[PDB]
């Protein structure tokens, strides 16, 4: 699923700028 | 036509009324912008309650000894700021915050400096970031997401009228106050610019394609970011994500987005018009400006005035404990003010 892919991305936490 | 005379005349008058508000808003902004306020409190006016965050400085929950009201105080080490090449960003951010006035913008209540540090004393918002509520709940229903989106639309309409580009829209930067309404924080990347600007800045998931492609860009990047935000609020995840930022940029410039099957057709139409690579077709960037967004079918039930006046009942109210419950406590490293004035000239304007 897309949701699983999101989880698999490692980018579910707070995201830094730059 | 889509609307008869009554609807069309009421819409026209409402739009004209927005122009009149903005013209007055611009005049108030420019006065404060040309003559910024300085040194409106001092450190011993406050009691350090808890370190709420910790690179250039820390943010601490403080309690005004006189008022009793709590505040969020950004402490910036002047030497660290200078060493990390952040002088202009810090000066600009404070100058913008002291000059703007809008109900969905976190307010600068005091600012001052001592020999070692710069202090920005902000409204404290105990509900914390939209980010954590969104991750907790999973996703917001379309009406819930729309209530937040309407506030950003208005805030961007306000900011763009002042020639300010925001450039860091994301749930991490949106606080939820005790009435359930949005407070935008962190103007660290905002810039006053009439034409184009070129700085590669923002957060990877929220970057417009023209930023990724090293083009000069304008305020339309905020409307693209609005599209990412609305998508993320209603899906629970952003439209463009991958293991690495490079693969995120690939998807962003591809001009392709896929939607969850629970997205309404109205929502997908709006998002296709915001998440539009072609600048000549991106909502917010066309002849009708923000009106293409405000008049879109997905916002048909939105009473823009009632939202601005905060008369709409919020869909969600964070648990009203102020408690530092919605913040991961840090090691309270004390604040020390050097006997020598560090970096006086660089921060004369602060």
């Amino acid at each position: 699923t897309t949701y699983a892919d999101f989880i698999a991305s490692g980018r579910t936490g707070r995201r830094s700028a730059i | 036509g889509h609307m008869g005379n009554a609807a069309a005349a009421k819409k026209g008058s409402e739009q004209e009324s927005v122009k009149e508000f903005l013209a007055k808003a611009k005049e108030e902004f420019l006065k404060k912008w040309e003559s910024p306020s300085q040194n409106t409190a001092q450190l011993d006016h406050f009691d350090r309650i808890k370190t709420l965050g910790t690179s250039f400085g820390r943010v601490m929950l403080v309690k005004h000894k006189e008022t009793g009201n709590h505040y969020a105080m950004k402490i910036l080490d002047k030497q660290k700021v200078v060493k990390l090449k952040q002088i202009e960003h810090t000066l600009n951010e404070k100058r913008i915050l002291q000059a703007v006035n809008f109900p969905f913008l976190v307010k600068l209540e005091f600012s001052f400096k001592d020999n070692s540090n710069l202090y920005m004393v902000m409204e404290y918002v105990p509900g914390g970031e939209m980010f954590s509520h969104l991750r907790r709940i999973g996703r917001f229903s379309e009406p819930h997401a729309r209530f937040y989106a309407a506030q950003i639309v208005l805030t961007f309409e306000y900011l763009h009228s002042l020639d300010l580009i925001y450039r860091d829209l994301k749930p991490e930067n949106l606080l939820i106050d005790q009435q359930g309404y949005i407070q935008v924080t962190d103007f660290g990347f905002a810039k006053r610019v009439k034409g184009r600007t070129w700085t590669l800045c923002g957060t990877p998931e929220y970057l417009a394609p023209e930023i990724i492609l090293s083009k000069g860009y304008n305020k339309a990047v905020d409307w693209w970011a609005l599209g990412v935000l609305i998508y993320e609020m209603a899906a629970g995840y952003p439209p463009f994500f991958a293991d690495q930022p490079i693969q995120i940029y690939e998807k962003i410039v591809s001009g392709k987005v896929r939607f969850p099957s629970h997205f309404s057709s109205d929502l997908k139409d709006l998002l296709r018009n915001l998440l539009q690579v072609d600048l000549t077709k991106r909502f917010g960037n066309l002849k009708n400006g923000v009106n293409d967004i405000k008049n879109h079918k997905w916002f048909a039930t939105t009473d823009w005035i009632a939202i601005y006046q905060r008369k709409v009942e919020a869909p969600f109210i964070p648990k009203f404990k102020g408690d530092t419950s919605n913040f991961d406590d840090y090691e309270e490293e004390e604040i020390r003010v050097s006997i020598n004035e560090k970096c006086g000239k660089e921060f004369t304007e602060f």
